[PDB]
RNA sequence: CUCGA
DNA sequence: TATAATGGGAGCTGTCACGGATGC
DNA sequence: GCATCCGTGAGTCGAGG
């Protein structure tokens, strides 16, 4: 929604943002026809 | 003759120009609809040579009979296309530019010759400070300007255009 | 994370469009260019390590 | 003999490969559900088991 | 900080002109110059004003550097460095030696120091930085072409800016950008941020990158094939 | 270290004009140009030359270069001759010279004072194929144009008129430089319109549009084929140094064969062809073989007419044509007999 | 690569092996006729299909590439004979 | 990048 | 071609040994 | 005379994509 502070005018709309890849039942993706897997990454945890 | 040695040396501007077959004046590559090299651009057959063996750009000459002949209509030498691997071009700079190898390879060769530190050479080369070539009897803070002196922007402006100020 | 990056780029585009154009006839659709978001996602799923 | 206008640019079995053809897929421009990348008239896929 | 000089007759100097003491300002030579400075002819106030300033030659960039390098007399400097080698302090002998090695390198080679500054930038043959059409009919090209195009654009814009009498800040900026463009062409990443193509973090492959390293020309194409 | 920071500092050195200072400078510039016109009227010289001499004196000896339009090469000698031709004028005439000088000075100061506006505008055109500094410089050119075209009589602020020329310059720059394969500005506008239209269509369709839908949305004169051809012509090249696995592994260029140079096989085939053709030609008399060679271009690289070969051997064109025919006939006979040249026909 | 019908890489270490064997001609062959010598490889193929012995190799193309790329860095690399007189490896094709 | 020696 | 508009905006950083200007 | 910042190397080939 778009709001002008002075006018008080409010315009609202549902906008299309594109697509998001879906994970298959088995935990993988299909990207441009080919099955792919996003491998988990280990890193140093945030903190002090 | 037999190759026995290989020498390497600095190239002078004149040497470079002697290598060149033409100046590249336009940042253009090829034409967007003909897919042929643009004139005076990075792929120009006028400069670097013909794309096809023994054939000018327009097509007035298409055989080996004409060899060394430079077409008058399109300005392309009738020769082997292989020369597009060998013929150099050049770009004539409006202002001189330092060859970074002789600047950043520490210690700087240029900086060593002129007794300039890396910081000073950087400040001059990338336009952060001026350097004096002829003081012309100038005076800064009482002490007269000595040659090869490092002036800031404020100092140089005060010395070259004078001191002044506006008060509201 | 990549979604967040793409969204940030989209937002920059949004403010950029808010500075321009007619100031009374602006719809969400006019301000939002989705291309950088789609690009970030596509980049993640295609060319991420 | 007049030299022909066109030449052989066919897809052939590479050295050391081959077998039995089990599937073909043909995608043509100007046909339902089909839109290839710009300039591409058609794409053919052959599966060899 | 200026000196005023009123005039009742035709003035001999115009605005901008640089002036030394004992210079003919106006009135056929009656009123002259006291200090060093720049001329501001005030027609309203009817006065020749002189803002105190010298006609210094202080330059910036590879123009200045090239000048100083051209001025160098190698043999004299060699003499002085030899005198510096006779010094007791070990450090001064070290520095003098290090300098004298460069000096004598130039002396013995026959190379001129100023040649370390470029006036004409060479352009590699196009077949070594090709623009080729791939299988699908699309085009692939070397980064060198983009580096060269950056260079040419900045150079041409510089020539136009000089042709149209642009101010100092603008020309300085353009020259700086030109130097950086040459630096990107020869050795991208060596100074400052590496040049990248739009929509990518990948540094463009410069002339230095082509030669050196495990993927460089020597190891990848000459010592093995 | 950071060129942008440095430039913003150098820009920060020059203070922003007040309305009065601005108007004053603009006035001085306008009257300066008028003065150059008057000096052209009096001296009979070229306004351009006079402008260049005045500008030369204002700037200094540091910047004295040849101007493209000038019929005379601008060197300190000539500018001194012209400056002495100007200084040798009567008072009321010599006045315009001072007017002009102060005009140029005001010009410089006006640009330099208005270098910030260019930045404030140019910062909105990033990510379009041109560096920030490049955008700034082009915008600066636009600013110069604005300075030279501005008119203070209309009581409009200089920023208003400058912004237009600055935007014009930046946009022109982007449309002229952003692509490696240069595309004419009008075509660039068409391509960008096509893009905006496709994007609107996808924004309304919840998917990317077909060529057909784009054509529909583009109006009359546009069909699917034209959309496709436009998109095809708009395609930018990819880098040969694009990495395939990682930076230390492979480059796209490594997978591209050279199609130009003849392979060893092709070269050897051509060689064997020449040799076999000479072999076959040796079975003819020297004249018929030579006539064939001249008519097919195996000698001096070009095929002669029947009149040229005929004049070369000293016979009628009909005669030489008949000799060519009998030569060919013998070649066909021998070839049918030995079948040594068939395989080269592909 | 097999897909591009490619050749095996004869790397630095393989070269070292040939050097250690003193197999100078085998090595030079790998360097020239077998890879990147255009006149050399063409003539070698033709000679072999003719049943003749392979000819003497000449300059590898990647060395010409090296020379040109050094020229692009404003360095003048010159092949000289024993009398210190320049020898043109580009056969006049690059000299005006 | 992942795999192999 | 004229309302006025006037200083950017990226930035996670877990190795190692040497030659170097330096610069403490 | 001694700690500090910078630039540079860090196995091979082969395969997939
Ligand atoms: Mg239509
Ligand atoms: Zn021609």
């Amino acid at each position: 929604q778009l709001i002008h502070k002075d006018t008080g005018l409010i315009k609202e709309d549902e906008v299309f943002l594109g697509h998001i890849p879906l994970m298959t039942e088995d935990g993988s993706f299909i990207i441009n026809g080919a099955d792919r897997v996003i491998v988990s990454q280990i890193h140093r945890s945030p903190g002090v | 003759k037999e190759v026995r040695k290989v020498r390497i040396a600095l190239a002078s501007p004149e040497k470079i120009r002697s290598w060149s077959y033409g100046e590249v004046e336009k940042p253009e590559t090829i034409n967007y609809r003909t897919l042929k090299p643009e004139r005076d651009g990075l792929f120009d057959e006028r400069i670097f040579g013909p794309i096809k063996d023994y054939e000018c750009a327009c097509g007035k000459y298409k055989r080996q009979r004409f060899e060394g002949k430079v077409c008058e209509r399109c300005g392309v030498e009738v020769t082997k296309s292989i020369v597009r691997r060998y013929r150099m071009g050049h770009i004539e700079l409006a202002t001189p530019a330092a060859h970074i190898w002789f600047v950043k390879d520490v210690p700087s060769k240029i900086g060593t010759l002129l007794d300039l530190s890396a910081t000073e050479l950087e400040q001059v080369l990338y336009f952060s400070k001026y350097i004096v070539l002829d003081p012309k009897g100038a005076i800064l803070n009482g002490v007269p300007v000595e040659k090869r002196q490092l002036l800031t922007d404020e100092e140089y402006r005060e010395l070259r255009y004078g001191k002044q100020e506006t008060y509201p | 994370d990549q979604f967040r990056v793409g969204l940030a780029r989209l937002a920059r585009g949004v403010r950029e469009r808010m500075l321009m154009g007619s100031e009374d006839s602006l719809t969400p659709a006019k301000l939002v260019n989705s291309r950088p978001l789609e690009a970030a996602i596509r980049e993640f799923f295609s060319r991420s390590q | 003999e007049k030299a022909r206008d066109v030449k052989d640019t066919s897809l052939r079995v590479p050295p050391g490969e081959g077998g039995i053809v089990v599937r073909t897929v043909r995608l043509r421009r100007g046909d339902p559900g089909v839109e290839l990348k710009p300039g591409v008239r058609e794409v053919v896929r052959v599966y060899v088991a | 900080k200026a000196r005023v000089y009123p005039f009742e007759d035709d003035v001999e100097v115009s605005t901008g002109d640089r002036v030394a003491p004992g210079d003919v300002l106006a009135d056929g030579g009656k009123v002259k110059s006291d200090v060093y400075g720049r001329v501001e002819v005030d027609l309203v106030r009817n006065v020749v004003r002189v803002v105190e300033s010298y006609d210094i030659d202080a330059r910036m960039g590879a123009e200045a550097i090239q000048q100083l390098l051209k001025e160098l007399d190698l043999e004299a400097l060699e003499k002085e460095l030899l005198e510096e080698m006779k010094h007791p302090s070990r450090a001064r002998r070290a520095k003098a030696r290090k300098r004298l090695e460069v000096v004598r390198a130039f002396l013995d080679s026959g190379n001129r120091p100023e040649w370390m500054i470029l006036e004409a930038v060479p352009v590699l043959p196009p077949d070594l930085r090709p623009m080729v059409q791939v299988d699908g009919g699309r085009f692939a090209t070397s980064d060198l072409n983009d580096l060269y195009r950056r260079l040419i654009n900045r150079n041409n814009r510089l020539k136009k800016l000089l042709a149209q009498g642009a101010p100092e800040i603008i020309i300085r900026n353009e020259k700086r950008m030109l130097q950086e463009a040459v630096d990107a062409l020869l050795d991208n990443g060596r100074r400052g941020a590496p040049v990248t193509n739009p929509g990518s973090d990948r540094p463009l492959r410069s002339l230095t990158d082509i030669l050196s390293g495990k993927q460089g020309r020597f190891r990848q194409n000459l010592l093995g094939k | 270290s950071d060129p942008v920071r440095q430039y913003l500092h150098e820009i920060g050195q020059v203070p922003l004009l007040t309305l009065e200072e601005e108007v004053e400078l603009a006035r001085k510039v306008e009257e300066g140009m008028e003065a150059i016109k008057k000096l052209s009227e009096i001296t009979g010289l070229d306004p351009d030359l006079i402008r260049e001499v005045v500008r030369a004196k204002i700037l200094g000896s540091a910047r004295v270069r040849h101007i493209p339009g000038l019929k005379e090469t601008l060197d300190p000698k000539t500018v001194e001759e012209i400056d002495q031709k100007l200084k040798s004028l009567p008072k009321e005439h010599k006045r315009y010279l001072h007017i002009a000088r102060e005009g140029e000075a005001a010009r410089q100061h006006l640009i330099e004072a208005n270098l910030r506006l260019v930045v404030s505008i140019a910062k909105k055109y990033t990510g379009r194929g041109l560096s920030f500094l490049d955008l700034i410089q082009e915008g600066n050119q636009g600013l110069i144009r604005a300075v030279e075209k501005f008119e203070y009589k209309r009581r409009f602020k200089f920023s208003t008129y400058a912004t237009w020329w600055i935007r014009q310059a930046i946009n022109r720059a982007i449309a002229d430089q952003a692509r490696t394969i240069r595309i004419p500005v009008h075509m660039v506008e068409t391509i960008n319109k096509l893009s905006r239209t496709a994007r609107q269509l996808q924004q309304e369709l919840g998917r990317e549009p077909t060529y057909e839908e784009i054509a529909e949305a583009m109006g009359p004169g546009w069909d699917a084929k034209r959309v496709e051809e436009t998109l095809k012509i708009a395609q930018e090249p990819v880098s040969l140094e694009t990495p395939i696995g990682d930076e230390k592994d492979s480059f796209y260029g490594d997978f591209i064969p050279d199609e130009h140079l003849p392979s060893p096989v092709d070269a050897a085939t051509q060689s064997l062809l020449s040799e076999e053709l000479e072999k076959a030609l040796s079975k003819l008399s020297e004249r018929e073989a030579m006539v064939l060679k001249l008519r097919k271009g195996l000698i001096d690289g070009r095929e002669h007419t029947l009149e040229e070969v005929g004049a070369f051997f000293g016979v009628t064109r009909e005669r030489i044509r008949q000799i060519e025919n009998k030569a060919l006939r013998k070649l066909k006979y021998h070839e049918s007999r030995t079948r040594k040249l068939r395989d080269f026909l592909d | 690569g097999k897909a591009q019908f490619g050749g095996q890489r004869f790397g630095e270490m393989e070269v070292w092996a040939l050097e250690a064997y003193g197999a100078a001609h085998t090595l030079q062959e790998m360097l020239t006729l077998k890879s990147d010598d255009i006149e050399g490889r063409n003539a070698a193929y033709e000679a072999i299909i003719k049943g003749e012995d392979v000819p003497e190799p000449s300059v590898p193309e990647s060395f010409r590439v090296l020379v040109k790329e050094l020229q692009a860095l404003a360095l003048d690399v010159q092949t000289l004979d024993e009398k210190d007189n320049p020898v043109d490896i580009f056969e006049g094709l690059a000299s005006k």
